[PDB]
RNA sequence: UCCUUGAUGAUGUCAUACUUAUCCUGUCCCU
């Protein structure tokens, strides 16, 4: 063989690996500083992961794949030889591209508040790639706006008139020299405001009152790892751009926001007036976590790092937060589990084809009872019937259009969902309605099982239209108890029916003489008799469960109890 | 004017040279245009031989305008010579400068240990620009002969012609 | 959307991503004008068109490649040289910001990659195995039917004596990409099949092998039972031969535990992934760099080597009597009739 | 009041088969 061995003497088969290093490479970790002290070197900030713990790094579908294995003409790795390292060199880039680093003329790069120390060979076409599209004036102007509507919804908390965005050349995003104003406030009659100090200090207003005017001026930086202290570049910048005649501002009296774009750092140096640090805090606070523009930014950064996370998400429904469906909000449940669905038979051939069957969209009201079912016809089938996949996309289009029907009163503060898939196409078809928080569930619910009532089943089926039909599953229990427990009744119900669904049925109806209504779905019962029916129910799940698990229900305890019978543990 | 004298007797209108001798394209190159328009160490060490003293110039022209001080002039001046590598450039079309950066740095370590001893602090305040200002006309003492062959035999091949198989 | 008449029939035009998501497709070179007076002032051809909601739509839709579609353009011939200095391959990369053939790029998406995905998925699924209405499709191999997800038997002459697999319905390719309604019916088949190994008085290895993800091959839940004085030292061989696999000075961390983490929220949307889960506690994962340093079967070879059978079996299998010795179905469905969850139509 | 030489159904239309500014990277079948 032409290749060289340096494990000439010895193999793994026989000898085995008689080496380690783990040790090594702990004490390794713990010498560079920690994996903490590692990252910071890194755009790991700028990726907006919560933790490090299960990022995997994804060399599978980078150039160097069924193009180029066989590319030949090996003269092709004499430019393009800089490509594998691109990755590389974007991970490592505040490190790369420091002043101390490289002692260089330090141009700025293209449009943007990115100076490139030396001629790095990939980082210019990372940097062009990621702020494609004109991002920096985009993620301004986006700031801009989210702090002006933060401001066009407390005005009469403040003493105000009216904000007023400036309409300023475009130009100014990408230029460190001087700015101008990024919106200029419009006081009553005077405010007293402070002095100047930071967006995280405590205390101390003060001196003079400066009527009808207040700016507000936004930084965008971008860091690296010999300065990315956000709060002395905020403190430097202002006190640079007050004092100098390039830069001319409406009042003295004024703030500006930093914001680092490599780090997710922002800070504040300026005028602070009553009532508006604490106030700026919250915004700011909510503007790094919510920002369209700063999403694209994150995802982009990612996107060109291909660096993957399963262990954090959004934050999901899991466990603790359950108690939060019952506020004063419109939150919505959306299940799509029924919407392809499917019979097999035989043919002539012997063969198994797939024939569809009527599907439904299952919307719930946790906070009122009411229900959307959205009943699903073959006729949109018409077009793909072999593997699907289109259901997210017609459940995710029939949703959009049914909150873009709906008046703007009852429209929805969270929608809440019980298969993750769908949380990407809602979040793509309720980008005209921005404040819809889209949360996915751990616990999963049996809202697959309410379609096995005799009603929706027959109502479902035997359609030709598609239609949107209207229920209540409280049917009169809101008169006498409340909506928790009448969702914890309706939870131990549809658990039944999705267990046994026969053994329910009869326990449901064992008399005759009990009777159940047209205008309603369950039998009418005085309120001891539900905590009959709801405590037999629960003796229905508890067992089944223990006996697929092989436990018994007489030392589980509440807690344990809790996680069978309402969600997953 | 010189050097875009230089500029638009090579017909090259898609360059643009600044007033602070930054040469930039006015527009997208083609490849033709982009080899046309590659300069040489001669050009590029005149430019910012020339960048170097206009900054020099205009800090003296806003203490003469009245904008700036005089202790602030200073102070300028020895940042400047201080830190000719990283306003300039010049390094990257000769590599030898190198020699005069770092002994320039080596002053700025000698002169700040001396100059904030006691009460003083660790703020810019210090302009004592001769060590700098020395460093940086022995270089030109030594760079006057070589841009003068230099551009000497860019202006004989510009306006006499290259002799293709001459030599 | 897109339609593209496939011989007789409708077909909506859709493209996959690498997180398995499933989007609807919507349906010399000029050198534009890349400056303005003096002064630099977009790159691309499109930097005016987009939109900031446009930009997030189509950072949501948009495949996580777009330093592919570049470089394959200005990595081919008669493309000049990099002379070192001053012409690299970022201003190289500036240079070639050309103004797209009068949407030819979405007629290059659309007819590339639409077409393409179409016609791979349409072979794989006119010769897998799986897919009820396919072409090979052994039939009598059927054991179980469920809502979603069902049991077969392997084609060849299966390993070991109860052999035997949880296949969904539909292609999906992956454990990960399954939804929670697939993956809780094979939760309880994977509960059924211990249940009736455990009182027999086997053990049970259930492997998934996940090769790269963009060849659509059939998900397929392996479910090999050995007896139980050879299962109690089955972690070790997994452990030991997950470790001397792949690409030595790897990145990931080879050998991911899955004692309480359950491969879903383990390895992410996307990536190959190797699992293997020893009856009802799961066992290990590692995630697949470097596909030709690591075997399509890999579980199987550590299992036959455990028990001590020839190659033949793992890799191409042996085949056997079409009808006559494919009948193990009828010993395994008499194995099965006290376990069988799918039915309760037994008067 | 000139001037120069011939090779056996044809001709046209329709249908079928064989190679991309354009790219992806490999398996069948009997004892
Ligand atoms: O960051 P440090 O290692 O503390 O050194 C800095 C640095 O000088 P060096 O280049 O010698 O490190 C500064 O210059 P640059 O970082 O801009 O090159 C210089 O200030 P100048 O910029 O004015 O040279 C500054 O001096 P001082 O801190 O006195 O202002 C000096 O710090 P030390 O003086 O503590 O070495
Ligand atoms: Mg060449
Ligand atoms: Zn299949």
């Amino acid at each position: 063989v032409l290749k060289q061995n340096p494990f000439w003497w010895t193999h793994q088969r026989h000898d085995g690996k008689l080496w380690n290093l783990n040790n090594y490479r702990t004490d390794m970790i713990q010498a560079l500083g920690g994996v903490e002290g590692i990252l910071e070197h890194t755009l790991f900030k700028g990726t907006y992961f919560p933790t490090w713990e299960g990022l995997f790094w994804e060399k599978a579908s980078g150039f160097e794949e069924s193009m180029k294995w066989k590319k030949l003409t090996n003269a092709q790795r004499s430019g393009l030889n800089q490509i594998p390292n691109r990755r590389f060199t974007l991970w490592w880039s505040p490190t790369i591209n420091r002043a101390n680093v490289y002692v260089g003329f330090q141009v700025q790069l293209d449009l943007t508040g990115i100076f490139m120390h030396g001629k790095i060979p990939t980082l210019k076409i990372s940097l062009i790639q990621i702020f494609r599209a004109h991002l920096w004036q985009k993620i301004h102007e986006s700031i801009v706006m989210d702090l002006c509507q933060v401001f066009d919804q407390e005005l009469d908390a403040l003493e105000i008139e009216t904000v007023q965005k400036e309409t300023i050349h475009p130009r100014k995003s990408y230029k460190m020299n001087s700015s101008c104003a990024d919106i200029l406030l419009f006081a009553s009659y005077k405010w007293n405001v402070s002095r100047p100090s930071l967006l995280a200090d405590s205390k101390d207003v003060m001196d003079s009152t400066t009527t009808q005017k207040y700016w507000i001026d936004i930084q965008l930086r971008w860091g690296d790892y010999d300065s990315h202290d956000i709060e002395r570049y905020a403190r430097a910048k202002f006190l640079d751009y007050t004092t100098d005649n390039m830069s001319i501002y409406p009042s003295p009296t004024g703030v500006l926001i930093a914001i680092d774009l490599a780090y997710n750092l922002h800070s504040a140096y300026g005028n602070w007036f009553p009532g508006s640090k604490p106030l700026i805090q919250q915004a700011m606070a909510k503007i790094m976590k919510a920002n369209p523009a700063l999403y694209v930014l994150r995802e982009r950064i990612r996107k060109g790092l291909q660096l993957y996370s399963s262990e954090p998400t959004e934050p999901y429904l899991s466990s603790q937060n359950y108690g939060e469906l019952f506020s004063n909000q419109i939150i919505w449940f959306v299940d799509d589990t029924n919407v392809y669905r499917v019979t097999i038979h035989k043919t002539f051939e012997g063969n198994l084809t797939t024939k569809p069957i009527n599907g439904a969209i299952f919307i719930f009201n946790p906070r009122t009872g009411q229900l959307f079912l959205k009943i699903i016809h073959t006729s949109v089938w018409a077009g793909q019937k072999r593997l699907g996949q289109l259901a997210k996309w017609k459940t995710a289009e029939e949703v959009a259009a049914l909150i873009r029907s709906l008046p703007v009163e009852e429209q929805p503060k969270q929608i809440i969902v019980t298969r993750k898939g769908m949380l990407d196409p809602l979040e793509v078809h309720l980008l005209d309605f921005p404040n819809i928080v889209i949360k996915g569930s751990e616990l999963q619910l049996p809202f697959q099982a309410c379609l096995k009532v005799e009603k929706f089943g027959d109502l479902i089926l035997k359609a030709t239209e598609p239609q949107m039909v209207l229920f209540n599953l409280y049917d009169d229990w809101l008169k006498t108890i409340s909506s928790y427990t009448a969702f914890s009744r309706l939870i131990l119900i549809l658990r039944a029916l999705h267990v046994n669904n026969d053994r329910a049925k009869v326990i449901l109806k064992p008399d005759k003489t009990t009777i159940t209504e047209p205008h309603h779905i369950w039998p009418t019962l005085t309120d001891e008799e539900w905590i009959k029916v709801e405590v037999q129910l629960k003796d229905l799940i508890l067992a089944d469960y223990g006996k697929k698990n092989n436990v018994n229900v007489a030392s589980l305890t509440q807690s344990e109890i809790r996680d069978i019978i309402l969600g997953m543990e | 004017n010189m050097l875009n004298l230089l500029i638009h007797r090579k017909n090259l209108n898609y360059l643009h040279l600044d007033y602070n001798f930054n040469l930039k394209p006015v527009k997208t190159l083609t490849t033709k245009e982009r080899k046309k328009s590659r300069f040489g160490n001669a050009f590029h060490l005149c430019r910012e031989v020339l960048r170097l003293t206009k900054l020099v110039v205009d800090s003296h022209v806003q203490y003469r305008l009245g904008n700036v001080d005089a202790f602030q002039l200073a102070d300028g001046l020895q940042y400047i010579f201080a830190h000719v590598g990283q306003l300039t450039g010049m390094y990257r079309y000769k590599y030898k400068l190198m020699r005069q950066i770092r002994m320039c740095k080596d002053l700025k370590h000698l002169i700040y240990y001396r100059f904030n001893t006691g009460p003083v602090g660790k703020g810019p305040g210090c302009g004592f620009w001769a060590a700098g200002w020395r460093v940086w006309l022995f270089f030109m003492r030594g760079i006057t002969p070589l841009l003068e062959r230099w551009l000497g035999n860019l202006l004989a091949r510009q306006f006499e012609g290259r002799h293709s198989k001459g030599v | 959307s897109g339609v593209e008449n496939e011989d007789q029939q409708e077909v909506i035009l859709v493209r996959t991503d690498q997180s398995g998501r499933v989007w609807p497709v919507n349906t010399k070179r000029q050198m534009v004008s890349t400056h303005e007076e003096r002064e630099r002032v977009r790159y691309f051809h499109d930097d005016d068109n987009l939109s900031l909601n446009d930009l997030v739509k189509n950072e949501k839709m948009g495949t996580a490649e777009n330093q592919n579609k570049l470089f394959m353009r200005m990595a081919s011939k008669f493309m000049g040289k990099t002379d070192g200095d001053y012409y690299t391959l970022d201003d190289m990369f500036v240079s070639k910001a050309a103004e797209r053939e009068r949407l030819g790029e979405e007629e290059e998406n659309q007819r590339k990659k639409a077409i393409a995905e179409h016609r791979s998925l349409a072979a794989q699924m006119e010769k897998c195995l799986y897919c009820f209405d396919s072409s090979q499709f052994p039939k009598h191999l059927i054991v179980a039917i469920g809502v979603k997800v069902y049991l077969c038997l392997p084609n060849v002459r299966s390993l070991t004596e109860g052999h035997c697999l949880i296949v969904p319905l539909q292609h999906h390719r992956a454990a990960t990409l399954l939804d929670e309604d697939i993956w809780e019916e094979i939760q309880m088949f994977r509960k059924s099949l211990v249940k009736m190994f455990e009182d027999k008085g086997l053990d049970c290895i259930f492997l998934e092998t996940n090769m790269s993800m963009k060849k659509q091959y059939h998900m397929v839940y392996e479910c090999i039972p050995l007896p139980k004085e050879v299962g109690d030292m089955a972690p070790i061989y997994f452990k030991k031969a997950i470790m001397e696999s792949d690409e030595e000075w790897s990145m990931n961390k080879k050998l991911i535990d899955l004692s309480s983490k359950d491969i879903r929220k383990s390895v992410p949307r996307g990536l190959p992934y190797f699992s293997v889960d020893f009856g009802l506690h799961g066992g290990f994962a590692h995630v697949i760099e470097d596909q030709h340093k690591f075997p399509h079967y890999f579980g199987k070879e550590i299992i036959g080597g455990m028990l001590d059978i020839e190659p033949r079996l793992w890799r191409k299998g042996i085949r056997e009597s079409f009808e006559d010795q494919r009948k193990k179905a009828l010993q395994f469905a008499q194995w099965w009739k006290p376990y069988d969850f799918t039915k309760s139509k037994n008067y």
